[PDB]
DNA sequence: GCAGTGAACTAGCTCCGAAAACCTATAACCGGTTGATTTCGAAGCGTTTTTTGAGTTTTTCCC
């Protein structure tokens, strides 16, 4: 997978930063994303999707190897949506499903 | 109301002002585009605590216009997708 | 332009201090299941905003 490792090493590569205060920089905007969110803030980006929190409402749910079925709460959840200049730098490539 | 990238910038700053204003925002849309050009190559992209940010398929099919109503036929493409990682899933789950 | 000084510089060294590079376990993430509920999206034009770029004026920092 890519890893904020490996962000931390590109950074280092491209920019020159050194990677001990990368990985710092890195690790602070992956930190702040997540505050954002946990105070329910909106975050919203462009040249890129962005970060949406939806409330489920209570849904059917089952044990899917027993066929016993358990509700679903109802639920606040982070829902991503990622924007069409993504879509079109992701529609192909290779040639097997993913 | 809700953040945005250009606010990201500046508050990251705040939070991290002993680093260059300048190295910081160019380190964050350069890892964003590396994170956008890791899905553009049909790769994970997988973290701790955070969750991790995928791909998935959808196959070709006759879709067609909400507006028109006009047949549109559609090739088989990939769309990104992001699960949320058990941490932030319950820091974001009131 | 001169007499004068002080700064930049030389080789190779052990020796010492530090950031770099590498190993490990494993918790979080990966894959498989069902299926009724909600969420997301096929085109594309208009509206609204970002965020990138664009310049720079000002402020701050360091010396």
């Amino acid at each position: 997978a890519l890893t904020k490792a490996e962000i931390a090493e590109r950074l280092y590569e491209e920019l020159g930063l050194n990677k001990r205060e990368a990985k710092e920089l890195v690790e602070l905007f992956f930190e702040e994303i997540r505050q954002a969110l946990e105070h329910n803030e909106q975050v919203k980006l462009s040249g890129f999707g962005n970060f949406d929190l939806r409330d489920k409402r209570q849904r059917p749910g089952r044990n899917p190897k027993t066929g016993e079925e358990i509700p679903i709460t109802a639920r606040r959840v982070v829902t991503f949506r990622p924007g069409q200049k993504l879509k079109a730098r992701v529609e192909a490539y290779a040639g097997t499903k993913s | 109301g809700p953040m945005t990238k250009s606010e990201l910038i500046e508050r990251i700053v705040t939070h991290q002002g002993q680093l260059s204003a300048k190295d910081v925002e160019l380190a964050i849309k350069t890892m964003l585009e590396q994170m956008s050009q890791a899905l553009a190559t049909g790769d994970r992209i997988e973290i701790r605590g955070f969750g991790s940010f995928s791909l998935h398929y959808r196959a070709p099919r006759v879709g067609r216009n909400p507006k028109t109503g006009e047949s549109v036929r559609l090739d088989g493409k990939f769309v990104p997708h992001f699960k949320p990682g058990k941490e932030l899933r319950d820091r974001v789950n009131e």
